[PDB]
């Protein structure tokens, strides 16, 4: 995991500046991952959930630390907060919560195998 | 006479407040919300719309930069009218 | 449904109009007139040094206003391109 | 006798950029004339007359033209318009129209003998 500075415009200033490739969706470049997070931009600007921008970026552009060389995904709570805030508005326009963004795939905090980030 | 110059001074302070007022970014939030709603009603979430949706968001980020740039110039105007009031204080 | 999208567009144009609106010089000219009036009442026509410093700062102020007006104009062009991009 | 670019801030953007020294007031430098013309800035900024800024500069920084290498003053009408607009405001604050700027010394427009400027 060699850290690369984040160039995805939607994911700048989220809390961390470095990421790695490939991500959980097997995107080889940030430009490939950028094309999918920018498809979520209307939900992000409306601010249906304050955790939406961080949750999306924590998966498409996962944080990279040269000191801590282990992948750390977002905690389940981050996903469920973003879902509870935006999925009703999503359902109002006929769009369901993507299966790739299912919260059950993420680990809960307190997990012995992997560490996750939540404020 | 001295009171009339004081009234001239409060006239300057009143006009400087309206001159220095910027408030561009507060107006920006309403615009971005209006555009984002239209993006949802047009079904930007998911053939041609994928390219269109990308072009709109990139322009919005440049707009947000320009708004932040215009907001910065408003402070420079606010700083200069403060120095002018100080120079007028010597009278 | 189609009517709802039309009303959303005029709502965007309405919010874009106030965002791009500048109108700074009308406030600037009122300011310069207020300063010049005070300059007359103080007898600007040793004080000469004070009068010179005021006019030089006013010219710097007017530059910043035109600079703020220029950025406001760039905002006006950008909201036009966004409206054009949304029409497609 | 050689045309010099105007450096006086109050006289920039008036219609011409080149002047000469000494002027009719025997000012050796533009800085000497600039310190005297800038004393009229409150009258200019109030905009009691649109012709005041041009009239003042046409004397302190007289126009220099490569086609007409003779002094070209403003027409009397330029003076009379600038005078009629600002002299009442001057008199209200206890200042009379300076004798050095008396309009009668200038030529009237439409005379073939001498030419003058009226924008």
């Amino acid at each position: 995991l060699a850290c690369q500075e984040i160039t995805v415009p939607l994911c700048k200033g989220i809390g961390y500046q470095y990421t790695y490739m490939p991500n959980q969706f097997n995107h080889d470049t940030q430009d490939e991952a950028g094309l999918e997070v920018h498809q979520f931009w209307p939900l992000v600007e409306i601010q249906c959930s304050p955790d939406l921008k961080f949750f999306l970026c924590s998966m498409y552009t996962p944080i990279c630390l040269e000191d801590y060389k282990k992948p750390l995904p977002p905690c389940r709570s981050v996903c469920e907060r973003a879902k509870a805030g935006c999925a009703p508005l999503m359902r109002q326009y006929g769009f369901a919560w993507p299966d790739r963004m299912r919260c059950d795939r993420l680990p809960e905090q307190g997990n012995p195998d992997t560490l996750c980030m939540d404020h | 006479a001295r009171e009339q110059l004081k009234e001239g001074m409060i006239k300057i302070e009143e006009q400087g407040k309206k001159l220095s007022e910027t408030r561009t970014q507060e107006e920006l939030q309403k615009y971005v919300a209006a555009v984002a709603t239209f993006a949802l009603q047009a079904g930007f979430l998911g053939e041609e719309i994928g390219k269109i949706s990308g072009e709109v968001y990139l322009k919005l980020l440049d707009l947000k930069k320009a708004v932040r740039a215009k907001e910065k110039k408003g402070l420079d105007i606010l700083n200069m009218v403060g120095e002018i009031k100080g120079t007028l204080e010597r009278v």
